[PDB]
């Protein structure tokens, strides 16, 4: 029981401690990058946006 | 890429968080303080730094002078952030930053001279290989799904509304007001002195944002809400101060955050955040009104008290026009919203032209940085 | 002297009487109240805050 | 006098015009000095 | 004489001073002191007294424990106060309050309930027919003959900026500091320790305040005059102690008021008065900031120190911007200005409709003050 892990744990404040696990129960991003339609919608956007900068 | 993940970094203006991209949770969220001690040191070998910086120093709050790198959306303290970025780099998360890339975030409206700033440094004593610049309340909308919408934002710095069209901000229509976090702080203060009890130094003022984190509503009626306050003490809860001490807040719990709605408690003549995203809508054309009203999305750490969003939909309704859509969309994590965008926008394989090469750097000077992201 | 007015000289000390008579030298109430425009415009800035308050 | 109150008047709308003025305007508040109001008494 | 004149009573931590409507002078000055004996009493037969109250008290230092009953600008023991009012309007005064309506004076920040307290004490016990309760510094503004202008009172418990714009004061710009001349007096006790004098008891506490008040004096410049006292012992006085002893301070003449300017000798967060009201008049707006640096007002018993205009000019000078023009005014009579201003308040005819009446009292309970009051 020395190792930092266990270390930075003792060291977190509660709430972020609670927030770290309903965000890791929520799973956004993975959401996201899964959907095939709003990524590849995004990958225009940000492409022919870019196409429009230079 | 698939060997070495950037490196996400959001600077906020009280908080700092830092990750790897393509994570759902960022690995290091630490306030953004620098202490320096105060009083004379007399234990020869128990060990004083010259500086303390991030929880280390919130841990030892009596015995610093706690100072923000970051005032108002602006940075007064260069060499401070570059302590901050340190501290970050190698403290939290152990890895060196020349072997991998990294994001900023930044806000909608700032200085030419800060992105180059903020440029050079990264660039010159970091050496970080690759690095971009993104506009902080555009990557909400990312995290929200969504690509068309109005972005509410509202930290510790500054509060400020913008709207996003397929991934377009329009620079006309964002609109900025100072009411964060940090001056309802203050006027948390000035309404507490009244019931009797006092803080001045800048330690006690993280006892009284623990207290208005934890102990704050809003009301839906300020009107009736006074005189329910007034005839009973139901409303009164009890808080337990770090010395031992027990205080009351009782009525001044819905009246913290009242002055986001109105300003004139503060002494400022500009108007409530309501009125703000209803001028900020009414700036855009007629033909993106309609999904701007029907699609608008908080974040900001400011916008998580408790009946927020019940008031802020029936304000926005009282301003709309008749028989409009008018939705409030607040994910229950919207001030983590902003690394979660940055590791989605981070995550994709069209994003690698965005980077920004060592060469391209040295090659240009640090003014590179407006012209390679617009 | 049994005389209060013999004791109230007795006891005082001297800054209070220095006190006393520079700030009955220059007699600052009375050119306030006898010098008619500042006296009538406090009058009125007063009944302004009467119909301010309520 | 026209053209000369018509051009101080378009050069405070923010117009640069290069009409020079045969007589200058000059503004200054004044102040009327009152016997109730104690002197500054700095040195 | 034939019509009852109001009864203008100025109450500060330090001194009570008491007078008559519309004159020229207060009738009564002495200090807020309730004491109490402590040494066994064997003479049977003549004066005794189980409490001593007023100047009295101070006569006879040396069979006492002074207890002050207002601390911090903050009443803390009720029943000295009544005991101090009671010799304030029978054995000064020597007038009955239920003839008379009071004027009474309070600091600008404060606990609510004090107010009420003041209200209830004075209606119930003392049958006062009215009273009406006043900001301590709105009257040094009336009494210099200025309506508008940033005015500072230091008194001897406590510190206070307020600035007024026509006549009509601002809440939202006022500063309060927590730090008078009773902290002086403690610092100079405790630096009067390093020469070899030691002070301990409460009447070694009056006798370093009297030393207090006859040498010392504000040094225009802290390192050029610590220079001079390097050089020379030119800068060295002797005062004569009532045993009839003789000491020689020298050095700490300036160090002592020093610690208005520089709080970090007490340890303090807080920085100086003149960085104070400099905030203060940054929180004013733009366009009254020129009639606030022209029309600054000292007052109170503290801004007595020699040479305290011209240091806080030039600091207030070195912190304002250059092209605005600064002036200070500093009435010769400043000590009692607050009194002066409160026999302006009780001598308009206006006035007669601001004061509560007892019948009122009685309707609305002692929460009457906050409504009838500003
Ligand atoms: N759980 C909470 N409840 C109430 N207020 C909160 C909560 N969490 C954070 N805040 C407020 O949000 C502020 C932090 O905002 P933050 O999200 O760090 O701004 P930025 O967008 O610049 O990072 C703090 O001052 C705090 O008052
Ligand atoms: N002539 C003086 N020189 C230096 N200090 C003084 C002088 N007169 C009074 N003081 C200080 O000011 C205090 C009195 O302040 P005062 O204005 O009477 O307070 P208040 O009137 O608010 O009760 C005293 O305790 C003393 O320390």
């Amino acid at each position: 029981e020395n190792n930092p892990e266990y270390l930075r744990e003792r060291n977190m404040a509660p709430d972020l401690r609670q927030d770290f696990n309903m965000m890791e129960q929520k799973k956004r991003v993975s959401m996201i990058l899964q959907s095939p339609a709003f990524c590849e919608e995004l990958e225009s956007m940000i492409q022919e946006q870019f196409k429009k900068g230079k | 890429d698939d060997d070495i993940a950037a490196l996400v970094v959001d600077n906020g203006s009280g908080m700092c968080k830092a990750g790897f991209a393509g994570d759902d949770a960022p690995r290091a969220v630490f306030p953004s303080i620098v202490g320096r001690p105060r009083h004379q040191g007399v234990m020869v070998g128990m060990g004083q730094k010259d500086s303390y910086v991030g929880d280390e120093a919130q841990s030892k709050r009596g015995i610093l002078t706690l100072k923000y790198p970051i005032e108002h959306g602006i940075v007064t303290n260069w060499d401070d952030m570059e302590k901050i970025w340190h501290h970050t780099f190698y403290n939290e998360l152990r890895v060196a930053p020349e072997e991998h890339p990294v994001l900023l975030t930044e806000a909608p409206l700032n200085p030419k001279a800060n992105r180059e700033k903020m440029t050079q440094i990264m660039f010159e004593t970091f050496n970080t290989p690759a690095m971009y610049v993104a506009i902080q309340a555009v990557l909400s909308l990312y995290a929200s799904g969504r690509t068309t919408g109005i972005v509410m934002d509202s930290g510790d710095g500054v509060t400020h509304t913008v709207p996003i069209y397929e991934g377009y901000a329009l620079p006309h229509a964002i609109l900025r007001l100072d009411l964060a976090g940090r001056d309802l702080t203050d006027y948390l203060m000035k309404i507490l002195t009244e019931r009797g009890y006092s803080f001045t130094t800048t330690a006690e003022r993280e006892i009284v944002r623990d207290i208005k984190e934890k102990l704050c509503y809003v009301a839906l009626d300020f009107e009736q809400e006074m005189a329910t306050a007034a005839s009973s003490s139901s409303l009164e809860k009890s808080y337990e101060l770090p010395d031992g001490q027990v205080i009351t807040i009782g009525n001044e719990r819905f009246r913290c955050p009242e002055a986001l709605f109105q300003p004139s408690f503060l002494g400022m003549e500009s108007c409530g955040i309501h009125e703000t995203t209803f001028n900020s809508i009414m700036k855009c054309d007629v033909d993106i009104r309609k999904d701007l009203y029907a699609n608008t999305v908080l974040s900001g750490g400011t916008t998580m008290y408790p009946g927020i969003a019940d008031r802020m939909q029936k304000e926005i309704t009282a301003l709309a026009p008749s028989t409009m859509k008018i939705k409030i969309i607040a994910p229950p994590e919207r001030k983590y919203s902003v690394w979660i965008g940055g590791s989605i926008l981070a995550s994709l394989s069209t994003f690698q032209q965005m980077w920004i090469s060592k060469q391209e750097y040295d090659e240009s000077g640090p003014s590179i940085v407006h012209r390679k992201c617009f | 002297e049994e005389d209060p007015e013999y004791l109230r000289l007795r006891n005082r000390a001297a800054d209070l009487r220095q006190d006393f008579n520079l700030m009955e030298q220059k007699k600052r109430v009375t050119m306030i109240l006898q010098s008619p425009s500042f006296r009538e415009e406090l009058e009125g800035l007063i009944q302004e805050q009467m119909k301010k308050g309520n | 006098h026209e053209f000369e109150a018509l051009m101080r008047m378009l050069d405070n709308l923010g117009y640069r015009t290069g009409y020079p003025y045969r007589y200058p305007l000059v503004q200054e508040k004044t102040k009327h000095k009152s016997e109730v109001e104690i002197p500054a008494t700095v040195t």
